[PDB]
RNA sequence: AUCCUUAUGCACGGGAAAUACGCAUAUCAGUGAGGAUUCGUCCGAGAUUGUGUUUUUGCUGGUUUAAUUAUAA
């Protein structure tokens, strides 16, 4: 703690603590060069700028060729991960691909790359194409908007999928040949397990080990993640051999992250918000004089525009010219070409000032435009929601996170910024390629700073949320037919990620059994009981308490196929009726649980009002209710 | 500029009802009574405390106040008295302590017990005068006392015993390093005893 | 060693005023500022001049909802 805070500044509005940049790594190792590779692998790095691998990569690489084993990398994800995955891919290709005969063996190996987001999948795919073009490989996307069919999967070799669509592809019974063919299963951002999509990954993992026992040849599993505690427990979840585990701290990061907080001493929201804006302004003023390109995160998208307006009138009151003093002719040109043409959320004026913003709710084209302009650097300041850290790789020298309380429809309450989101926001930083270090900043209330220091140290385990997704995963598995009884269910649950975590800390995750049942036999079986009661109530699976026999129903099969959540499922069950009509169909569709996170907005409200007058299919609900918004959007 | 802690309202009983500091003005009535009351006694203590800090530290400055040596005064005030009977012990003890706290060069002689004799005190004028007030005024030399003797105490009649000032004045150089009461039985060894300090003439037959 | 006294300083509790207070390289002023009266005397430290604030100094109080993505084709 004491080494972390070096220096603290006290200011009238706020008390700011300035953490120094992390330490540079000790060298016990050799930087591994490219000429050490075999013949075909030397084009793995077609542009070899250093001709030597980064501090993280070399050791993990030679270990990766040396062993064929399940591996885990907890790393800054400083662009180091992309190349490592590429290299393991090339190894599998060489194992199925002869060194002498240069014909690539296409039908032997198959590869899967699990990237949480569609956009990041896209980016990855272009990377894999660039690096793998010399072998003559088809690298194509299996997920979502990708829209690959029954055939192209067979044709392709390397796959880049999102977790959801990969889950649904491997869940289906007919394709199992492809699943067996895949030798190489790469999991990017295994730290996702903390978040509620992570349940899908652990379910996929469980299916890989447990579900294919009739062919029974286990594929190579490579986890790739941001640095996280309880790495050992992660390995015990997967298989991981002790040597495959590589834990690298932030000292191995390309640009050391200078951590900074401002505690806010104010309480009432009207002065508190003003104090935050003042602090942000002060930071921006310190940054831009150094020629620093800056990002300011916020909670909500509506917050972005008003924040940028505040920076325009305030920042401009201070000095107008300095933001663009250079190439003002070309800045006027490019700015008018971009802002004036495609933008229509009254965001053009912000672009024109040269403080822009990016958020969900900005047009797809406008969105790409803002990214590009901020890359060129006519945009000095970029106000953003949480989309960028999660999605896009583009780093920016200074990163400010404004505020604590985010509203989550999960609770229906304002919670604190969750650590897993904070960390990935801090990830985008001073550019590893160009700049030397980053500036992280967190605009926050002082009382919660004590919390953010620790959670920002990344001492927090990847929390297992399997409790919510357990039921649906179990149903899908019964549909596969792999579980005929409670004992089978708990054996599958032994390879489940919550199992490990329970073993580590039973009372944290509410194991009553504790001393009893070291293997948590009765705890596992009790969860299965709990699941199969509600499933049976939803007529998803057949179950009997004392006799214990399991079988899958038609509704359960449907939920498995289209990956409907169990809540959505029972909603359909009751709300659909014999006499239900066209009006009620849209209402039920709206009621689908996947829209629970949807809510009506005040900038949306005028267009909603115009719609619902002329809407052909009537709405029983009203403008204030999100369901009505959903089904009118459906009509549109 | 932020360096120091922002102040906070002092809150008294009278003031307690008013304060809109966020803290349990009503909701916790008594727990709020608490923080207030202990707030006051916090301060009040700190007062007494601080006083004791300067008090003690200055007493250490009293040890240092002794550590300097006397800066012997270049010219010496003096006073001389003549008295029939010193026989009352508590007198003598007074004349021991008081002379001693007051840093008084000099002596006291007399003739055996009954013998009248001389009193000499030398030093700064401030102390010498006080010592005089002590001797002449407060202490009553016609006032009889009951003396401890071998078996017990008996009547000793002082109303004959009489004390009077001879004079007071200045002296070139004090030959007295410290003050001692003593006896020399005759007048001669008594006068001679003065004469070792060359003091014979101070006595008046 | 104890107490009182006096002045000054740090304080603590409490009240009072904020037509009050300042400030000034000003100008003078016990080597008399100023005043009084019973006309004999008595009283004995600030006044002038300019200037600034003065319904005030600092602070603090209440009314005019993140991202993301899943079908069998």
């Amino acid at each position: 703690s004491l080494p972390e805070g070096s220096f603290k500044r006290v200011k009238p509005q706020y008390d700011e603590i300035h953490i120094p940049a992390p330490s540079k790594p000790v060298i016990d190792y050799e930087l591994k060069e490219i000429t050490s590779l075999p013949d075909w692998c030397q084009e793995a790095f077609p542009s070899s700028e250093t001709t030597s691998l980064n501090p993280i990569q070399s050791k993990v690489f030679h270990a990766a060729f040396e062993g064929d084993s399940n591996m885990l990398i907890c790393a800054p994800t400083g662009s180091g991960k992309t190349n490592i995955a590429l290299l393991t891919v090339l190894k599998a290709l060489s194992h199925h691909y002869n060194p002498k005969t240069k014909k690539l063996n296409l039908s032997a190996f198959k590869i899967v790359y699990i990237a949480p987001l569609k956009a990041l999948v896209q980016e990855q795919v272009r990377e894999f194409q660039r690096r793998l073009a010399f072998l003559g490989i088809k690298v194509a996307e299996l997920t979502g908007d990708s829209r690959l069919s029954r055939k192209q999967i067979d044709e392709t070799q390397v796959l880049v999928s999102t977790p959801e669509k990969w889950d649904i592809t491997t869940r289906n019974s007919n394709n199992l040949a492809i699943v067996e063919l895949v030798r190489l299963l790469i999991i990017d951002e295994i730290h996702l397990l903390h978040d509620d999509r992570g349940p899908v990954l652990e379910s996929i993992v469980a299916r890989t080990f447990w579900a294919s026992k009739y062919g029974q040849e286990y594929p190579r599993i490579i986890g790739l993640s941001a640095t996280l505690p309880n790495y050992e427990d992660v390995g015990r979840f997967l298989r991981v051999p002790k040597e495959g585990l590589f834990y690298f701290d932030s000292s191995f990061r390309p640009c050391p992250l200078s951590q900074q907080f401002c505690g806010i001493k104010e309480r009432n929201s009207l002065k508190k918000l003003k104090a935050m804006n003042d602090a942000c302004y002060e930071k921006v003023l310190e940054s831009i004089n150094e020629g620093n390109q800056i990002i300011v995160f916020v909670h909500s998208r509506k917050e972005t525009s008003r924040t940028a307006t505040w920076l325009k009138n305030k920042f401009a009151e201070e000095n107008i010219t300095h933001k663009l003093t250079k190439n003002d002719a070309g800045s006027k040109q490019i700015l008018k070409t971009e802002a004036a043409n495609v933008l229509d959320p009254s965001l053009r004026k912000l672009i024109e000032s040269g403080i822009g913003t990016h958020h969900a709710g900005l047009t797809r084209s406008d969105r790409s435009l803002s990214e590009d302009l901020f890359a060129d650097g006519l945009l000095q300041v970029l106000v953003c929601t949480a989309t960028l850290a999660w999605g896009v790789n583009l780093p920016a020298h200074t990163v400010i996170i404004k505020g604590t309380d985010v509203y989550s429809p999960e609770k229906g309450s304002w919670e604190q910024l969750s650590p897993q989101d904070v960390l990935q926001m801090l990830g985008r930083a001073g550019r590893p390629r160009y700049d030397t270090f980053g500036e992280g900043i967190i605009i926050t209330d002082q009382s919660n700073v004590q919390y953010y220091l620790s959670v920002l140290n990344q001492q927090l385990p990847i929390e297992s949320q399997f409790v919510s997704k357990l039921v649906d995963n179990l149903n899908a598995e019964v549909v596969a037919g792999n579980i005929k009884c409670r004992n089978d269910a708990v054996n599958w649950l032994a390879y489940t990620y919550l199992y490990v975590r329970m073993l580590a800390s039973p009372m944290l995750y509410k194991v009553p059994d504790i001393s009893s049942d070291g293997q948590l036999k009765k705890f596992r079986e009790s969860l299965v009981h709990s699941a199969l009661c509600i499933l049976k109530e939803q007529e998803l699976v057949l179950y009997d308490a004392e006799n214990d026999v399991i079988e899958a129903t038609d509704l359960g099969n449907i939920a498995s196929s289209f990956y409907i959540n169990h809540a959505s499922m029972d909603v359909y069950n009751r709300e659909l009726d014999e006499h239900t009509t066209q009006i009620d169909l849209f209402r039920i569709f709206s009621m689908s649980e996947e829209f629970k996170y949807v809510s009506v907005r005040y900038e949306e409200k005028r267009e909603l009002k115009q719609l619902l007058e002329k809407a052909p299919i009537p709405i029983r609900e009203d403008i204030d209710d999100p369901l009505a918004k959903v089904n009118v959007l459906l009509q549109s | 500029l932020g360096l120091l802690p922002k102040p906070e309202p002092k809150v008294k009983l009278s003031n307690m009802m008013s304060v809109f500091e966020n803290d349990q003005n009503i909701t916790d009535p008594t727990a709020w009574e608490k923080v207030v009351k202990d707030q006051v006694d916090l301060r009040k203590r700190k007062h007494l405390e601080e006083n004791e800090r300067r008090h003690e530290d200055a007493i250490k400055r009293r040890k240092e106040a002794v550590n300097m040596n006397v800066e012997k005064p270049t010219v010496y005030h003096c006073k001389v008295f003549q008295f029939k009977n010193l026989q009352n012990p508590k007198i003598r003890f007074k004349l021991k302590m008081n002379s001693k706290e007051l840093s008084l060069k000099g002596l006291c002689l007399r003739i055996r017990d009954d013998g009248p004799g001389i009193i000499i005190v030398v030093g700064n004028e401030k102390s010498c005068k006080f010592y005089e007030n002590l001797v002449m005024k407060r202490i009553k030399w016609n006032e009889d006392f009951e003396l401890h003797t071998n078996t017990g105490d008996i009547k000793m009649d002082m109303h004959n015993n009489s004390i009077s000032k001879t004079w007071e004045g200045y002296l070139q150089d004090c030959k007295f390093k410290g003050w001692f009461m003593k006896v020399c039985n005759d007048q001669d060894s008594l006068l001679r005893t003065l004469g070792q300090f060359d003091s014979e003439h101070f006595y008046s037959p």
